RNA sequence: UGCGAAAGCAGUUGAAGACAAGUGGCUUGUCGUUCGUUAAUGGCCU
């Protein structure tokens, strides 16, 4: 039969709105990218995903979080020669201080005063504020180690919520107020006026309603405050006198994130009203006046911004920004209105949600703490797991045969007997409490009967018990990111099987001896894995976009003139493939896709030859078949031998900016 | 000019600004006139966006 | 004979089809609904005429999907149906009298 | 049936989406 | 509708005063006028009901190439028994 | 059963029942407490989203 | 039928004329609408009926113009792309063909407004 | 475009050169070039 395709849009996994987006390290631009930049997307379902700029945006971790969970602000912290620190402010009382290992909170702070609405990193970043409801400001000691928070100081009160913070120096700490005020603390340390608010400013009110600041950043290389408020209006102040030097009508709705570049020649600017203006003063004249001028404005959202970013180096120079609708957008920050930009796609499904088991023809999928499985046939949904003794998911996996399925989040795990009793399944609990204490990764089935469970704190054991596993040479990049050596992907078929740890290192294990033979061989991040029974081969695809194969008991000589012989697709591919699988008919030709596209490449063929992080910096170390009619792309399988399993994503009110009528 | 495409002249008088198709494509030069302050060029290019070049004629 | 003076100042001013571009089923129902009523008149119906004809030029599919705009087509035919006896009819009147001049 | 012919004549006058689930096929 | 048969009977039954009357259409005027607004428009409902009745039968007819399917093609369903099965603390439970 | 089985999901499910003058209140688990962030304050999120989507600015 | 013998001779090369002819001999309203349902595509039938109708504006036969109107609305999406070099002179000798009738319909309603005064007038006076 | 009535009635739509893109040519498209033919989310004051 020729290739029939079940282009299913059953699935309704959706991701929820960018709250938060973060850069790890600060600009620098006279220097290199360092390699331990990381992006961090805070998302309002709670999740926080942690992703390289480095060859197109790759996906690295995510972090999840549960039911009735959000996330609103979040702050790196990196002391020099220390690991990276992540802490994060829910819409609760608490700071959250994650450990970036395990991917779960180290450290809940609750800090001593009302619910948290902003939060901000000092700079040289001992020190962390926190800004409350009841109109407080708490300064949090961070400087005492990774994990260590202490109260410090409880600023001079107020009446109104302190709604957004940034500080000036180690000195003075900036608050925009939901009176339609910005404060300025001191938080100089022994000085006579530590802690009392020095001064206040009041920004143009709106006529029939309440104003609310609600983004202030402060701007080094002159000596202001930026502050957009819910007019639209975008204000820059005078630091020393408190006062404003000139004032733009920019928006036609509340501003909710405002940010700069590095030597403040810039600055950029976004809100509700879903445009981004860019407010500039490169002229030499205007640095000798103090003259902002409204430069620009670039309508690229469909929704909403509510977060803003920029970076801004040697080899990297992009502003990033996302909103209600719930995919990210990359513009230059030099180069805003004349170059280019890119809009990412709402789910790269580095980690999946959707996988298939050939006989039932059936497919199961997990949403956040509820699994539904469905049948093809039509199609017909037979059982489904809403499951809420739990309250966050993670990764799943079925038996073949498809008798038990087990579904593990980071801190348990739960197997369920299934019984298919016709147009409907029977679902059972099968106890087992070293299941129940263990936390999982990842679960993949050697048997009908044995799994091979990857543990969050780096286990893996063999369940229905232990692999011994090499350990690895810490570097710099590993002690700065420290989740690099933690073991991403693994694959089974047949009592042989494959990790994969992001630094480069991909290592075979028999389950029978439980001994590495390791084959790490390789320069960055790992994007995906699977083994040809067939060749006895593992197939390695890194960041870069290259495929590697490997032999076990080193690259093949048909990997040897393959990645160099690959085809301009692969070489002009922007989105990284998340998944590989064998063809079901052939035990050799491989069958690959990512998020917008789907690839098949043959096993013997050879064909013949005649906005990034582009720098010199390092990786994380100091017939030929192609299509994408199908790019709105979650998960691809197969079932038998000639059909298809294609399964996508199909789609609010938004600030109307209309087109022109004619 | 030995080309020109468009032209003004500043309020006072004192400098004045031309168009010029040398290749690509057309230039925009300023000179003053009552005295050799400035006289300065460029390809227009340099003004045009890059979303312009993809775009219709009249942008 | 506002609603008339409002479809008339878009008929001149601009455009019925920028005035009709980002309809639905929900959003036209009014129109049509006082298409109905204006059919009747003498002095509304040329208007009602063209932006009748305008609306099922630029909504052709929206006729397929929609059943509940359908029926609003029909009795709209029915109405079109009964005034266009009625103005056949006038002529004869008319004729009738020019034969006795 | 002249009145008929009129009418007719002058009407010839005047008269001068994506489904949740689909199956299809792809080269080998 | 209902008046006109008053004014053709008029007509036909005076059909010699109303002849015989020096100026028929200065003396019933406003009977000309009425008639001729009326009938003014006859062209201009004609392509109206010409373009309405083209787009109706021609959406008719689509629709009766498939008017049965329709009848049984909703088979849509809710949270079934599978719900019941599904709520694991409800499992616990009963 | 229809009419009361979220009645007695809440009522099996919800804790600190009264007892006389008295209240007695569950203390939570170190598994949840160490898993995950508290909830969000449901009272400021609405404040928060619903000032975006207020009235006085025409969403659509 | 008669139908599916008229289809396969204007299918297959020619007799234009005479497939009409077959058209008109069972010549249903279903059926001639199935007839344009089912054809993918025609050899050119708005030129022939094109020709017919210009050549005869006034014919008791109603069987061409429900063709044509059926035409109108079942294709018309097809012949407004099919071909315009000869279509267009040809839209126009029909399209000035036709407005003729929409040039007389009111003289004709006035002949019938005379004609049913008479009659009723006649009726009438009937001499008791 | 011409004749017309507000209907309509006759006519169409070439060539050169330069440049741009794609793969010195070839294809396609433009022209603040010539000859011939009757022919950019960007809306309105107090």
């Amino acid at each position: 039969e020729r290739m029939i395709v079940h282009r299913c849009r059953f699935v309704d996994f959706t991701p929820a709105t960018i709250t938060s987006l973060a850069f790890s390290h600060k600009s620098n631009i006279n220097k290199l990218t360092p390699s331990d930049l990381r992006l961090a997307i805070g998302r309002s379902n709670g999740n926080i995903e942690i992703w390289n700029p480095r060859n197109n945006w790759f996906q690295e971790m995510v972090i999840e979080g549960g039911k009735d969970r959000s996330i609103e602000g979040l702050c790196w912290s990196n002391v020099n020669g220390e690991s990276l620190r992540l802490f994060s402010i829910g819409g609760s009382t608490v700071v959250t201080e994650w450990d970036l290992a395990t991917g779960l909170p180290l450290r809940n702070y609750d800090c001593n005063s009302g619910v948290i609405w902003s939060i901000s990193i000092n700079d040289s970043q001992d020190k962390l504020s926190v800004g409350c409801d009841n109109g407080t400001v708490v300064l949090i000691d961070i400087s005492g180690g990774p994990g260590v928070l202490e109260h410090d100081t409880i600023l001079m009160r107020q009446e109104a919520r302190v709604l957004t913070l940034a500080w000036k120096k180690d000195d003075f700490v900036i608050g925009g107020c939901s009176d339609g005020r910005i404060r300025i603390w001191s938080a100089q340390k022994n000085d006579e006026n530590m802690g009392r608010l020095l001064h206040t400013m009041k920004v143009d009110k709106a006529k029939k309603e309440s104003t609310l600041v609600w983004s202030v950043i402060y701007l080094p290389r002159t000596d202001q405050i930026a502050s957009g408020d819910s007019t639209g209006s975008i204000k820059f102040w005078d630091f020393q006198f408190a006062t404003l030097n000139q004032s733009f009508k920019a928006h036609d709705a509340d501003v909710l994130c405002l940010t700069t570049d590095t030597d403040n020649n810039y600055v950029f600017s976004a809100g509700v009203d879903r445009k981004i203006f860019q407010f500039s003063q490169n002229t030499n004249k205007s640095q000798k006046n103090n003259r902002w001028v409204n430069s620009s404005n670039r309508l690229l959202h469909g929704n909403d911004i509510r977060a803003i970013c920029a970076y801004q180096s040697k080899g990297a120079d992009f502003l990033v920004s996302g909103g209600v609708e719930k995919t990210l957008v990359i513009n230059s920050l030099t180069s805003f209105s004349n170059g280019n930009y890119r809009k990412m796609p709402t789910v790269e499904p580095y980690s999946k949600n959707v996988l298939v088991n050939k006989e039932q023809r059936l497919v199961v999928s997990w949403s956040e703490s509820t699994v539904k499985i469905w049948t093809m046939g039509n199609y017909k949904l037979v059982c489904k797991l809403t499951l809420k003794d739990d309250q966050n998911i993670s990764t799943c996996s079925l038996s073949p045969d498809g008798q038990v399925l087990v579904v593990g989040r980071p801190s348990t795990t739960k197997v369920f007997h299934l019984q298919p009793v016709g147009n409907k399944l029977k679902v059972t609990k099968l106890d087992n409490d070293l299941l129940l204490r263990t936390s999982t990764k990842l679960v993949k089935f050697i048997d009908n009967s044995k799994i091979v469970i990857c543990s969050c704190e780096d286990d893996v054991f063999i369940v229905d018990q232990e692999v011994e596993l090499l350990e690895v040479t810490s570097t710099k990049s590993s002690i700065k990111v420290p989740y690099i050596n933690r073991i991403n992907h693994l694959e089974v078929d047949q009592n042989i099987a494959v990790i994969s740890r992001g630094c480069g290192v991909v290592d075979i294990l028999d389950l029978k001896a439980r001994i590495s033979k390791p084959l790490a061989r390789l320069n960055n991040f790992i994007t995906a894995v699977h083994i040809n029974t067939s060749r006895k081969s593992v197939v390695v695809i890194t960041a870069d976009n290259k495929i590697y194969e490997f032999n076990m008991n080193v690259l093949t000589q048909w990997s040897k003139n393959n990645t160099d012989n690959l085809p301009k697709e692969w070489k002009t591919l922007k989105e990284n493939c998340v998944g590989i699988f064998s063809d079901i008919e052939n035990s050799s030709r491989l069958w690959f896709w990512g998020a917008t596209w789907i690839s098949r490449i043959d096993f013997d063929v050879d064909f013949p030859i005649n906005l990034t992080i582009t720098d010199e910096s390092n990786f994380m170390n100091d017939h030929f078949f192609f299509t994408d009619k199908y790019k709105p792309l979650l998960f691809v399988d197969l079932i038998s031998s000639n059909e298809l399993a294609i399964i996508e994503r199909n789609p609010q009110k938004a600030f109307i900016q209309p087109k022109l009528v004619f | 000019w030995h080309n020109v495409i468009l032209s003004n002249i500043s309020s006072n008088g004192k400098l004045l600004a031309h168009m010029c198709k040398d290749v690509e494509h057309k230039s925009i030069s300023v000179v003053s006139l009552f005295d050799d302050s400035v006289n300065l060029s460029f390809p227009l290019g340099s003004i045009l966006s890059s979303q312009t070049q993809s775009l219709s004629y009249n942008t | 004979e506002l609603t008339l003076t409002v479809l008339q100042e878009l008929r001149k001013r601009g455009k019925v089809r920028v005035a009709l571009y980002g309809r639905d089923e929900s959003t036209l129902e009014p129109l049509l609904n006082w298409c109905l009523k204006g059919i009747e008149d003498v002095r509304s119906a040329s208007i009602v005429a063209d932006w009748v004809a305008v609306v099922l030029e630029l909504y052709g599919n929206t006729l397929e999907s929609s059943p509940v705009l359908q029926e609003l087509m029909i009795d709209l035919k029915t109405k079109v149906r009964h005034e266009i006896h009625k103005s056949k009819e006038a002529q004869r009147i008319e004729g009738m009298l020019q034969l006795l001049t | 049936k002249q009145v008929e012919i009129a009418e007719r004549n002058t009407e010839l006058w005047n008269l001068i989406a994506l489904p949740t689930y689909t199956m299809e096929y792809l080269d080998i | 509708g209902p008046l006109n048969v008053w004014v053709k009977w008029c007509l036909i039954i005076h059909g010699g005063y109303l002849v015989s009357i020096p100026n028929l259409m200065s003396t019933l005027s406003s009977l000309h006028s009425t008639l001729k607004r009326r009938s003014d428009l006859l062209p201009r409902l004609l392509a109206l009901d010409a373009r309405l009745d083209c787009t109706i039968n021609k959406f008719k007819t689509l629709n009766y190439e498939a008017g049965d399917i329709h009848s049984s093609e909703p088979v849509v369903e809710e949270d079934e028994d599978d719900v019941e099965y599904n709520e694991e603390l409800d499992d616990a439970g009963l | 059963i229809k009419t009361k089985k979220r009645k007695t999901l809440k009522n099996l499910r919800k804790d600190s029942v009264k007892r006389g003058k008295f209240r007695v209140q569950l203390l939570s688990t170190t598994q949840d407490s160490k898993t995950l962030p508290p909830k969000k304050e449901s009272s400021i999120i609405r404040s928060k989203d619903r000032w975006l989507n207020r009235k006085a600015l025409n969403k659509g | 039928n008669i139908l599916s013998s008229h289809l396969e001779a204007n299918s297959t090369e020619i007799l234009d004329d005479l497939m009409s002819g077959s058209w008109t001999e069972p010549e249903i309203k279903k059926f001639i609408l199935t007839k344009i349902n089912t054809v993918d595509h025609l050899s050119k039938i708005f030129l022939t009926i094109s020709k017919s109708i210009t050549q005869n504006p006034w014919n008791e036969e109603n069987l061409l113009p429900l063709w044509l109107k059926w035409l109108l609305t079942l294709k018309s999406g097809e012949l407004n792309s099919i071909k315009d070099k000869h279509t267009k002179k040809n839209c126009k000798h029909l399209k000035s063909a036709l407005r003729s009738s929409e040039e007389i319909l009111p003289v004709l309603l006035g002949i019938q407004g005379r004609l049913e005064m008479l009659r009723r007038q006649a009726k009438l006076r009937e001499d008791l």
